[PDB]
DNA sequence: GAGTAGCACGTGCTACTC
DNA sequence: GAGTAGCACGTGCTACTC
């Protein structure tokens, strides 16, 4: 039985390894780099915090321009 | 001896665990009692990053469109 | 040469799902 | 109970560094 248990755990580990590779490549600071699992988790965390901040800032800009425009359509 | 390598590894795994829990903190992950799997977390994080980038691209684009829309209203308002 | 870092494997538990 | 997924260990290997 151990031979088989060993083969399935190996498969399980391979899928996790592939998933680390895919997360690493979704991060614009590690893509195409030999990063350790620790570096992948830390940089992805950073990138996610960064991207959430950027998307919020842009959301604001989008509301600022919408208010500015709808108020011009009036003057027009 | 071995208790040196075995102890270093255990400490390496703990720090890696701390990085995983933190990432788990961010990312909606799941509603209610969450799951680890390590696999589900790595999967969800990737997809969430993907969503953040798609929203960025669409935000930058709408900003550009709103800006073109604004200059048109201004020039029009002239006449 | 000896120490360290990062991995990946074999293994034995828990906790299901069928 | 039989068949695993998920996980933590204890270890063995490889590649570096000085």
């Amino acid at each position: 039985k151990r031979a088989h248990h060993n083969a399935l755990e190996r498969k399980r580990r391979d899928h996790i390894k592939d998933s680390f590779h895919s997360l690493r490549d979704s991060v614009p600071s590690l893509q195409g780099e030999k990063a350790s699992r620790a570096q992948i988790l830390d940089k992805a965390t950073e990138y996610i915090q960064y991207m959430r901040r950027k998307n919020h800032t842009h959301q604001q800009d989008i509301d600022d321009l919408k208010r500015q425009n709808a108020l011009l359509e009036q003057q027009v | 001896s071995r208790s040196t390598h075995n102890e270093m590894e255990k400490n390496r795994r703990a720090h890696l665990r701390l990085s995983l829990e933190k990432l788990k903190g961010l990312v909606p992950l799941g509603p209610d009692s969450s799951r680890h799997t390590t696999l589900s977390l790595l999967t969800k994080a990737k997809l969430h990053i993907k969503k953040l980038e798609d929203s960025d691209r669409k935000a930058v684009h709408q900003i550009d469109q709103l800006q073109r829309e604004q200059r048109h209203l201004k020039r029009q308002l002239e006449k």
